[PDB]
């Protein structure tokens, strides 16, 4: 295949969660959670993941709950069996900007924006790819590239022509602790909250397989040592022939 | 005389953990048939933990392994745990299965439990296939369908046969459902069959490195092969480790995090990391029927290497030039390998086949002459 | 305390002649009528109190309670079923 | 008698194909059997019995 | 527990299915399906039948086509991703009178009628329950028994005060057939009827038993026969003891 | 050497089914062995294929079980097969503890199968109670409830315990897939038990009917008592016939037909019938824990019959009083049965108390006594 067909590979940048030890800046987890809903939630579901999940990772229990409460879900029937609604709860996932996929399909000339819940790990590259992809639009595309209508070109997209537009221009979102909202930044910032969001579990694995490396390797040592202890006299057997 | 002699269940474990009689030498090649046990109580334990969580059901399949990995305690680790493992089984299979094929542990008297021992790798084959579907991702789907569509190639009743594992007209429900309880039964049926090449191998006793009788030097298993057991038990535990803990996700095809989508097609469709020599073997073939004999054969063939080994010596320690043609048909497996997911494309195409010709080669050619001549260079180099 | 054909552990047998013909040589439901008739008879008349004593006794009990239970809890057992509880 | 053992019954073989061949034969035949039992014991109520006027 | 509290026990009717060998009567099953449609439908939904259920058994293809193609069904969204209705299939469930319990117990005073799909397996004696509760509610309750607002007297439910009214009189069917449409014809047609809707296997399995039966029956004969004949040598044994 | 002896594999088959040495005398008693390993066979075929079928998510799995009853081809047959063998299985396995109990099976050398077999019953509860809470019907749900919370007895732990084993605050979805998985798996951990009291019984080989040794008069287990048992298993199969295909819900409960409603309790919680001595037991003592206690005991009692029948003759086939004793014994456990199943009401809970003493008095007072004094009567009426 053509490396057009395969889309152009995203560059490894040092990621802070890059590193055996190493956790997830939350602080930038939380700016990226703000581009998410400021320029994403526009298109994009984050269906995976619910208020609570936000609580200790990226927001106190009532910023979450705030956010939670502004919104109205299905509630139970009524007595006499007609539809209700209610405010949101920390159990609620997030909501969606599309009923269907017809009405996504309809907002989005056709294209379907995938839900972002698992996007960094449904995708070779990851967090690179996001970060790669979201930064990766040249104002022109090559000399030649024909694209199809309501596409753009991206190289990093397989194929080079993606439904989706250019989105993060430089202070699209004001951030809440004053960090300088550029491309670059926003897009750093979303594709860590995106890695957050596929495996938040990331850094308590990590800190337990820490303990585990640790365990396993002191136990590997001393396992050698009893080994060789108990082969000792084996490995030591000197033999005397007298042919009979 | 001892209870554990005894009484007649104590003495059934005794003869085969405890007073069991190894040869004094095995090296550390002989220590995959542990690891392949804790690999199956690993898959048992967290397999069975998984069924606790999980539903079987295409609408709720996918959204219960998210569950899983989100809101059950430990639920990531038990995932990453089985899926790692799946691997790391085949890893310590295919190990386990080289040690046999170059120390000639498939000849007289071992004929026996080695076959027994193909049969268990057809049956991980099986296991592992339907486990992977489960997930409901779209490599769990697209490669169910191209995987079960190999069915149609049986002539006459192909296509109903299909229709028939299917429970419908295309992968959907109804064989989700039925993957999941025949997954859940097959680990069963393995550890029979392996209980069953043990007691098969307990006859003549494990084989050892030199290829001669250890019946003049024998070792208890216990304890000196437990401990021995155990060294490796930590090497794995440590790549299981890093694997499970800091990247889970190395082994695995980013697609299956996407649901299932009978209308999308993938990029690319390709089995798991450990089909792919099959894989590579059935490609080669242009015929489709052609091509699932000659995969199913690549396997069966194994079945023959008691009758094309001539040698009068068993095992590869002392024969140089078996020695070289095994280091080849080695490579050529693992070329194999590579080969089963690269694209259908120039030079890749005939690359293939004669990969495959020469894995053929090697059990009903090179084997056979390779060892006739080295009985003539021991007898007459020794004269 | 089981051996094996050849060496069952059984104590030395000597002295016994043993003698039986083959199936095909047999009527297999020679005095069938009268086994079916006369045999049974006996082997039931001999086991028939160790079956009628306890299912007539245990039968009787359960008719007595859950007689008495059924009227406890009519309208004349009224009185009774309020000192029963 | 003599014939009929030599034949179908002396060879494991040809009493096996016998056997398998009369399973065949009756599995056949008895279902034609129940089938039209079943039909004139439940007859006027099955709904291949009403079915005509609709 | 008081009888009342049981509830009386219905009589043993002599139904067609009853018998080993019999099937049920098919044109009672199409007269009981035309008192569920006109009378128990008001109520009570019948949600594990699909129209294609009832060809073959009491319908034709045509029939029951006929039945679903009257009916709206939600049809997958538009390309807009709007609702739309589509008309009924084979394939369709029989629709319910309410969209929720909610409104079910609305419009029945608090009660709930049951889904009557499974109500002959659900109930101690199935279709002699449901035929002695449609025909056993007295003019009168019997003196001295208090009901609860809503409540009708009943003694084969248990308690007596049950929450459906009487609803079958004479004559509030038509049947196509020309039956006399008398309380007692038509409870006894949608007894009937709801016994197949709760297994509607029944006349298969009966068939299949029989051969069953028969075929067991043969090789338990034949497998007497074989064993006396293989036993016959030990049976037969006889000693001649000479003490050593 | 035939070849049935001389293959390690063939020879253990052989051993078991083919040259096992039986006693001559076996009576049709003898033959519910195989009838229990009949109801496992039907149970994993009939059970496997269900879970084909089977959706374990409390949303959908009433329903499934629907789908199985009207879509799934047999679904009917493959269902009303497998919950009446569930019944025929207590059916066999009471029949063939009672065979164990009137004929001393229990006695010195047969120990070790004896209390293996104790196991066993006690699996096959655990098995049948998960799998009942599968349909997830009224009467799953409430009996699930009730019996569960019986683990809240337990001192100090008990209600953390019951969370834990609900994953929950309450029978639910997390409880019915975890039910699922279990009862998927119970029956292979039987199977294993079944093969170990075998193997177990194998040093000793079958007791018979007269209680004498059979080491003077052996008999090959095939053909006599292969085509012997295939008279019970004809039997066996009429009845299951006549239960499956005519009368299919004989031996359930309506109200399992209703969706599990954790609003609306059942008018009467009971177990299924095989359950019903223990539950009888278990009301009898007024206190929760004693109640538990009790009703634990009441199995696990039977591990003391070898100590305290102090016959020196094995069984009872030629003592009259012993067999008085233990008619009523088996009467008395019917009648706890039926005490199951009545209401909490004059005069049952006495009655209750009274066969509750009856049951234990059985092995902790009257065979003791009657079996001391029958040895006393041997000896002084023969001499
Ligand atoms: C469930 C699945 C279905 C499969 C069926 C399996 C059941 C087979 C079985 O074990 O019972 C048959 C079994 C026949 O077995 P057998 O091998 O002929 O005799 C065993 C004893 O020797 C029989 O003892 P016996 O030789 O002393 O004969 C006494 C017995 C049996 O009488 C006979 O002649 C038979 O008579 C009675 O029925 C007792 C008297 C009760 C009268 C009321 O019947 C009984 O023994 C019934 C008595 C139990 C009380
Ligand atoms: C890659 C190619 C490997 C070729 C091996 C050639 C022998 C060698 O150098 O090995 C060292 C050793 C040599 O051991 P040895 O036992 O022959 O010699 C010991 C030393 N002397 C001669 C003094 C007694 O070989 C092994 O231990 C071989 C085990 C084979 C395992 C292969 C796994 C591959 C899986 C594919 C499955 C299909
Ligand atoms: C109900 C009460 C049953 C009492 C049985 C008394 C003996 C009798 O008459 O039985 C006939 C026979 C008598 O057989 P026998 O072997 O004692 O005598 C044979 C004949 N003679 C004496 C000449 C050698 O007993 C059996 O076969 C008993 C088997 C017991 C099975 C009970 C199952 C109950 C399940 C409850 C589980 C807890
Ligand atoms: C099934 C898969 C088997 C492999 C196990 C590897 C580790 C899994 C445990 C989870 C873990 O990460 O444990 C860490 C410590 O490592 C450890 O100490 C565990 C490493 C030890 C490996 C081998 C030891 C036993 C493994 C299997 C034996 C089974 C017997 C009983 C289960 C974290 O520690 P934490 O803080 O999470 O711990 C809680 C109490 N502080
Ligand atoms: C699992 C449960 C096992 C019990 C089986 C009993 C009956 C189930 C058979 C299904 C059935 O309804 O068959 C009926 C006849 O029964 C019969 O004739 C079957 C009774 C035979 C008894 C057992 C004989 C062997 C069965 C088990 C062996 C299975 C594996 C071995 C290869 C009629 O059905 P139909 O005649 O319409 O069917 C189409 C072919 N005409
Ligand atoms: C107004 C529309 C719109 C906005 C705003 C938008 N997207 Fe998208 N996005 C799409 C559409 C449409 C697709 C599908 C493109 C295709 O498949 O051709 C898409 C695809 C993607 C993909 C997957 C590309 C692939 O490999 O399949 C990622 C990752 C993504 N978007 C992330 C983001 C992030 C991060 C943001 C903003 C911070 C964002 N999107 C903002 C419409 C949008
Ligand atoms: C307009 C209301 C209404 C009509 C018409 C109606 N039902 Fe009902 N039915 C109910 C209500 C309400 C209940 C619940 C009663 C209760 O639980 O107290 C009920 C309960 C039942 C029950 C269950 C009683 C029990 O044991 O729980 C059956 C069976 C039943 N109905 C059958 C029918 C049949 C058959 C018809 C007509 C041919 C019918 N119903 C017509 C309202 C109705
Ligand atoms: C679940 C998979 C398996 C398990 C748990 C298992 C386990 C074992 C164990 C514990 C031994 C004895 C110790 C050792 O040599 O490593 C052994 C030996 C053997 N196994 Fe396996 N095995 C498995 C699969 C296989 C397969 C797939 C084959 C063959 C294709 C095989 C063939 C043999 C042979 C021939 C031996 C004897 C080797 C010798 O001592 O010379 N086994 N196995
Ligand atoms: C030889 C033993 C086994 C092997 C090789 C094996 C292999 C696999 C594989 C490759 C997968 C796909 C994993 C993924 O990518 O997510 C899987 C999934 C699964 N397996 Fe197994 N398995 C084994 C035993 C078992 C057992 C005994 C159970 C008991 C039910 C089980 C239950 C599951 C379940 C529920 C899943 C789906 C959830 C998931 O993907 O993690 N497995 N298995
Ligand atoms: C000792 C063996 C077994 C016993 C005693 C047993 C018992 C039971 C019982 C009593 C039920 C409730 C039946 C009902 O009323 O509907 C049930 C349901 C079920 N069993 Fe089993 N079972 C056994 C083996 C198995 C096995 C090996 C499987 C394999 C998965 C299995 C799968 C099921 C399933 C899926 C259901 C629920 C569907 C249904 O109710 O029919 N069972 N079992
Ligand atoms: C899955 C359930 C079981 C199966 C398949 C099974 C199977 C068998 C078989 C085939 C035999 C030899 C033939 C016979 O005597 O009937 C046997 C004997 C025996 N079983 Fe079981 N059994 C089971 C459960 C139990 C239980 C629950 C107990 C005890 C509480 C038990 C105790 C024994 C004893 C003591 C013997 C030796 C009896 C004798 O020959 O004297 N078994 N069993
Ligand atoms: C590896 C998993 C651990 C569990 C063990 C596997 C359980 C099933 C094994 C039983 C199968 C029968 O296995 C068979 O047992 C007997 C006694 O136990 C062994 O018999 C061997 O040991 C005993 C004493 O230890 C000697 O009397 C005998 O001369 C010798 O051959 C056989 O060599 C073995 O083949
Ligand atoms: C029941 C289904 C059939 C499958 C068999 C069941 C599997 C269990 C078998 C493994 C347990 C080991 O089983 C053990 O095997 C050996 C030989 O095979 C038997 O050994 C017995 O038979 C052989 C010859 O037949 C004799 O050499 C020996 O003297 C005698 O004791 C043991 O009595 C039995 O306990």
């Amino acid at each position: 295949m053509t490396a057009a067909e395969h889309g152009l590979h995203p560059a490894e940048y040092p990621w802070p969660q890059n590193g055996m030890l190493s956790t997830f800046d939350h602080a930038s987890l939380r700016r990226g959670y703000q581009v998410y809903k400021e320029v994403c939630a526009a298109c994009h579901s984050l269906d995976r993941i619910a208020w609570r999940n936000l609580v200790g990772v990226t927001h106190t229990t009532d910023e979450a709950k705030a956010f939670a409460e502004e919104l109205e879900y299905d509630d139970e029937p009524d007595d006499e069996g007609n539809p209700r609604k209610r405010p949101g709860k920390l159990a609620d996932y997030i909501p969606g900007p599309y009923p269907n996929e017809q009405a996504a399909r309809a907002a989005n000339q056709g294209a379907l924006p995938p839900d972002l819940s698992l996007i960094a790990k449904a995708r070779h590259g990851g967090a690179d790819y996001i970060f790669a992809l979201l930064t990766g639009y040249p104002d022109e595309p090559p000399a030649g590239v024909v694209l199809a209508p309501g596409m753009n070109y991206n190289p990093y997209f397989p194929g080079g022509g993606i439904g989706m537009a250019r989105t993060l221009f430089d202070g699209v979102v004001e951030y809440e602790d004053g960090t300088p909202a550029t491309t670059s930044q926003m897009a750093k910032d979303v594709a860590a909250f995106l890695t957050w969001a596929a495996e938040p579990e990331h850094d308590e694995r990590k800190k337990l397989g820490l303990k585990a490396i640790i365990v396993i390797s002191a136990m590997l040592g001393l396992s050698v040592y009893i080994k060789k202890f108990k082969w000792s006299p084996i490995k030591n057997r000197k033999f005397i022939y007298n042919p009979p | 005389m001892a209870l554990r002699k005894k009484n007649s269940l104590l003495n059934m474990a005794n003869s085969y953990v405890l007073d069991s009689p190894q040869p004094s030498n095995l090296n550390y090649f002989w220590n995959f048939g542990s690891l392949l046990a804790l690999c199956l109580v690993i898959q048992l334990a967290t397999g069975i933990t998984l069924a606790m969580h999980y539903t079987s059901h295409a609408s709720l399949a996918f959204d219960s392994v998210e569950h899983i990995m989100r809101d059950v305690n430990f639920g990531w680790f038990i995932r990453y745990a089985h899926a790692n493992t799946a691997s790391f089984f085949f890893i310590c299979i295919y190990a386990h299965m080289g040690r046999n094929i170059y120390y000639g542990s498939y000849k007289t008297p071992r004929v026996l439990p080695w076959s027994i021992g193909v049969i268990i790798f057809l049956l991980l084959i099986i296991t592992a296939f339907m486990g992977y579907v489960l997930v409901f991702g779209q490599m769990s789907l697209w490669g169910a369908t191209v995987i079960c569509n190999l069915v149609s190639a049986i002539p006459w009743l192909g296509e109903d046969i299909v229709h028939f594992l299917w429970g419908g007209f295309s992968v959907g429900n109804p064989t989700l459902q039925r993957f999941f309880a025949l997954h859940y039964l097959m680990p069963f049926v393995l550890a029979v069959f392996a209980l069953l090449h043990l007691i098969a191998l307990h006859t003549a006793g494990s084989s050892n490195p030199l290829g001669i009788t250890s019946n003049v030097d024998k070792l208890s298993m216990h304890p000196y092969y437990s401990f021995k057991d155990l060294i490796t038990v930590f090497a794995f535990l440590l790549m299981f480790t890093l694997f499970v803990f800091f990247s889970p996700d190395k082994l695995g095809h980013p697609d299956n995090y996407i649901p299932a989508n009978p209308m999308v097609t993938p990029a690319s469709i390709v089995p798991e990391w450990y089909l792919l020599p099959f894989y590579a073997i059935l490609r080669a073939i242009p015929d489709k029927l052609g091509g699932v004999i000659a995969m199913v054969a690549a396997i069966l063939i194994l079945l023959i290497l008691p009758i094309v080994d001539r040698s009068i010596i068993r095992g590869n320690a002392f024969k140089p030039i078996s020695k070289l043609l095994f280091g080849f048909f080695i490579c050529n497996f693992l070329l194999l390998g590579v080969l089963g997911q690269v694209h259908i494309e120039p030079p890749f195409i005939v690359l293939g086949q004669i990969c495959t010709i020469f894995y053929f080669s090697y059990f009903l050619i090179l084997l056979p002459m390779v060892s006739t001549i080295e009985n003539i260079f021991f007898y007459i180099g020794s004269l | 305390y089981m051996g094996w054909w050849g060496h069952m552990g059984s104590p030395p047998q000597k002295g016994i002649a043993g003698y039986t013909i083959s199936p095909f040589a047999a009527r297999p439901f020679a005095g069938v009528v009268h086994a079916a008739i006369f045999n049974t008879f006996r082997r039931t008349k001999n086991q028939a109190l160790f079956v009628i004593l306890p299912v007539s006794f245990f039968y009787y009990v359960w008719t007595q309670a859950s007689e008495k239970n059924e009227w406890l809890y009519t309208k004349a057992g009224r009185h009774e079923l309020a000192k029963a509880l | 008698a003599t014939t009929f053992y030599n034949v179908f019954v002396k060879r494991n073989s040809a009493f096996v194909a016998t056997i398998l061949a009369s399973a065949f034969v009756f599995d056949m035949t008895f279902e034609t059997a129940i089938d039209n039992f079943w039909d004139r014991i439940n007859a006027g109520k099955q709904w291949k019995d009403i079915r005509h006027k609709y």
